[PDB]
């Protein structure tokens, strides 16, 4: 149709905003007729009248017909009832809730629900929420979209900062200011989640049960949004010191872990990136005062991290003495200040809780079941969700992984000698108390590199292609000797870095010998403990065998010239070592580790590889 | 305020429309969620041009931009006694209502009337100049200068 | 539509009347 009210209109938005995302511009004449038609509402994000009491007295004087704007309709007891109880339970104004139940009658949405009226107001409210700011965070992710013409990637560029961020186009031009509008926009939010709680347990401590999660839903996805267009918004430079005060504040202030700071998180590394790092406000005179304001706190794991991370991204300063004036100013007294505030980061438990929270972020309902145990077997002593359904979206997940990403590069090429004393610290420790189990950090670090680094190939073949950089440095200085977990998190690292077939040969290559890991030990180990169990086991051999099964199969899958290979060794003889395993007394985990991995080996086989499998499968059966 | 809110007086409803809009709150009328204050101003829209402004906030919030850019282009082009700079402020604003998408209303439909809004802006800018700088100029007598206010400080002239 | 027409005007220079 051509006359859609305000729910229609937003909901027709929407549905152009993605073809235009998904390759498709058959709607770019009729998209820009509608931000003309709703230039009021991209405005102000969510504002809701305050309820007042002149409509509340004349409302229900005279409840016999009811005039809005050009129109008019006749007011009825039944349905003035439901203008009163949805001003209630929102703390709307009368006028504006009267004309969100007159939009349902006219729709008729009653009966595809089949629910009460006054209910159906408080959907088609959230509704319009959802969307208008939803259709946001579109506009900003295609004007970003390099995979598109350059042309119409800045039409929606120049637009959003008139129509979201209130910014004139350059060719023209009391007023507040986006942030604090989005601040006290996602205010609004939490407080009126947390009344919802209060007065909804009272009551239930009914039909409405899954409206009201709906609503709860909506109200996540529509914070969620918010979110996400702050961090855009932040990503153009168009902040400042007191915004960024007012966060830190905010954080400090923060009661209870939920989705809510994860959702943040993003939004403070980007203000660290923009601040701390030298990619931005480059006033080193400035990032001296923020440093000792940031180095009260209601949960030391925030502040550890948060300090970690603006070590990492404020180390870059002092690697060079020419692109920036460092004159009467002492380098090893501040060198040492930093090492011991990450130090005690670390002991805080900086990286246990930022791997809590990759681990959070990722929770899905179902898991392949060929890699159960994996990455679960340390202490996490951080308080785990409530287990809500409130499922995660796509972009966030991006967005914290190129973070992460980037703080790993950081820390990598600005803090190598801190990794290193950590490393010799727990070596010494693991040696003069082996009765103890030392300190996880640096398993941690890698773990959480891992999760970073997991379908990106792009990003993986970095520690590939220049064999001679930090990344790759690095990956050769961490295959030395070391015990059990290290060597664990490493193969799990490579496992997960093996997204393509180059990566796997890339690893397959750089594994065998052309000291670091090589197959020799591998299966001189494998045989080992093969001889051993054969003539008991500790939980860590038993966590590195199935790990180098896992990585076994991984490079099966994904390489051929390792499965052309191994698979006909004379030298390793894969095969005899895990059948013998096998066949011995062992838990199940690692029959099936041995079982995947002959499938995986299996995966892509001729008619001699066949007739030698059913060879060995009588010989090893009979 | 709630037994004024309570009452189902609908003569007493209109009093109070027109009351408040007296008094100058827009604080609480706007603040109506009901279409009986719409349909009420829709009557008499075209009537008043501060009728007229109310009817169009309420299109706007509603994101209704092509009917309030249909009401204030008429409102324009009338009789009423509506001054040149108020029809200049009519004008600007449809331009303004019609360049932006209102759904339900075809592409066409809204240039048709963005264009309308713009020839007609340009020429009252261009009749307001004239005005302006007749009514400064020192070499015009005075009697002639209330003449042409008379005639050009009202509805839109031809070129 | 515009139609220039000098021949008859009202003298922008003299009263009314």
């Amino acid at each position: 149709m051509t006359d859609l009210r305000k729910l229609e209109a937003l909901q027709a938005l929407h549905a152009e905003l993605v073809a235009v995302r998904q390759h498709r511009f058959e709607g770019l004449q009729v998209l820009e007729t509608l931000l003309e038609e709703q230039t009021d509402a991209f405005k102000a994000l969510i504002a809701k009248p305050a309820r007042d009491t002149k409509d509340r007295e004349a409302l229900g004087k005279e409840p016999k017909k009811l005039k809005i704007g050009e129109e008019e309709y006749s007011l009825n007891e039944d349905f003035v009832n439901d203008c009163l109880k949805l001003a209630d339970e929102l703390d709307l104004n009368e006028k504006e809730s009267a004309r969100i139940l007159i939009d349902c009658d006219a729709e008729g949405d009653v009966e595809t629900q089949s629910r009460p009226l006054w209910e159906c107001g408080v959907i088609r409210f959230h509704q319009e929420r959802k969307y208008l700011l939803d259709c946001m965070r579109l506009i900003l992710e295609i004007a970003a979209d390099e995979d598109i013409d350059a042309g119409l990637q800045e039409s929606f560029g120049v637009a959003a900062e008139d129509k979201i961020f209130g910014i004139p186009p350059p060719w023209e031009r009391q007023v507040k200011k986006f942030i604090p509008r989005c601040m006290e926009a996602m205010k609004g939010v939490r407080s009126m989640l947390q009344c919802m709680a209060d007065k909804a347990n009272a009551r239930n401590m009914l039909d409405n049960q899954e409206t009201l999660d709906f609503s709860r839903l909506s109200l996540v996805e529509q914070h969620e949004c918010l979110a996400s267009i702050l961090h855009a918004a932040v990503q153009r430079h168009h902040a400042t010191i007191a915004d960024f005060q007012d966060f830190i504040k905010i954080l400090r202030k923060w009661d209870k872990y939920d989705h809510f700071l994860i959702h943040l998180i993003p939004v403070l590394a980007a203000y660290i990136t923009e601040f701390g790092s030298p990619e931005g406000m480059g006033d080193l005179q400035q990032a001296r005062r923020l440093n000792d304001f940031i180095c009260s706190w209601a949960l030391p794991v925030l502040g550890a991290a948060v300090r970690a991370w603006w070590i990492a991204e404020h180390n870059g300063f002092y690697l060079d003495d020419t692109v920036q004036d460092l004159r009467g100013i002492n380098l090893d007294e501040e060198d040492e200040q930093r090492t011991k505030q990450f130090l005690d980061a670390l002991k805080e438990g900086a990286f246990d809780f930022i791997l809590s929270v990759a681990a959070d972020c990722k929770a899905q309902e179902w898991q392949d079941p060929s890699q159960l145990g994996a990455r679960q077997w340390l202490q996490r002593k951080i308080p785990s969700l409530p287990s809500e359904p409130f499922p995660f979206s796509h972009f966030l997940q991006h967005s914290l992984m190129v973070h992460l990403e980037g703080f790993v590069d950081a820390t990598i090429s600005n803090l190598p000698d801190v990794l290193r004393k950590l490393r010799t610290e727990e070596d010494e420790q693991r040696q003069l108390r082996p009765n103890h189990e030392q300190d996880m950090d640096l398993e941690r670090f890698l773990i959480i590199i891992s999760y970073a680094y997991e379908g990106r190939p792009d990003a993986a073949m970095s520690f590939w292609e220049d064999p001679d950089s930090n990344l790759a440095g690095f990956l050769q200085w961490a295959s030395r000797r070391a015990s059990t977990p290290l060597v664990s998190a490493f193969c799990e690292m490579l496992r997960c870095l093996a997204d393509n077939e180059e990566c796997a040969t890339a690893a397959h290559n750089f594994l065998l010998d052309e000291q670091s890991l090589t197959w020799s030990q591998i299966f001189k180990e494998l045989e080992y403990f093969t001889t051993k169990v054969c003539s008991e086991i500790e939980p860590e051999s038993a966590l590195m065998l199935e790990c180098y099964l896992r990585l076994i199969a991984k490079l099966a899958t994904e390489s051929e010239i390792a499965r052309k290979r191994l698979i006909m060794d004379e030298d390793f003889n894969l095969v005899d070592t895990i059948l013998k395993l096998s066949v011995g007394v062992i838990p199940h985990r690692l029959r099936a580790c041995i079982f995947y991995v002959l499938k995986a080996l299996m995966i892509r086989k001729t008619h001699e590889e066949l007739d030698a499998m059913w060879r060995w499968v009588e010989a090893w059966m009979t | 305020y709630n037994v004024v809110n309570d009452s189902s007086d609908e003569v007493f409803h209109f009093d109070m429309y027109e009351w408040y809009i007296e008094k100058g709150w827009t604080d609480r009328i706007l603040s109506i969620d009901s279409p009986h204050v719409i349909t009420y101003l829709q009557r008499l829209a075209e009537t008043d041009f501060r009728h007229a402004e109310l009817l169009c906030r309420f299109y706007t919030t509603r994101s209704r931009f092509f009917e309030a850019a249909q009401v204030q282009t008429n409102l324009a082009k009338s009789d009423l006694n509506i001054s040149l700079k108020d029809r200049i402020i009519l004008l600007s604003r449809a331009k303004g209502n019609a360049s932006v998408n209102t759904i339900g209303i075809s592409r066409q439909q809204q240039q048709q009337l963005n264009h309308e809004a713009s020839e007609l802006l340009e020429i009252a800018h261009i009749q307001d100049d004239l005005l302006e700088r007749l009514v400064a100029d020192p070499r015009i007598p005075e009697e002639r200068k209330a003449e042409i206010e008379e005639f050009l400080d009202g509805p839109i002239r031809t070129l | 539509k515009l139609v220039i027409n000098k021949d008859m005007r009202t003298d922008l220079f003299s009263p009314p009347n």
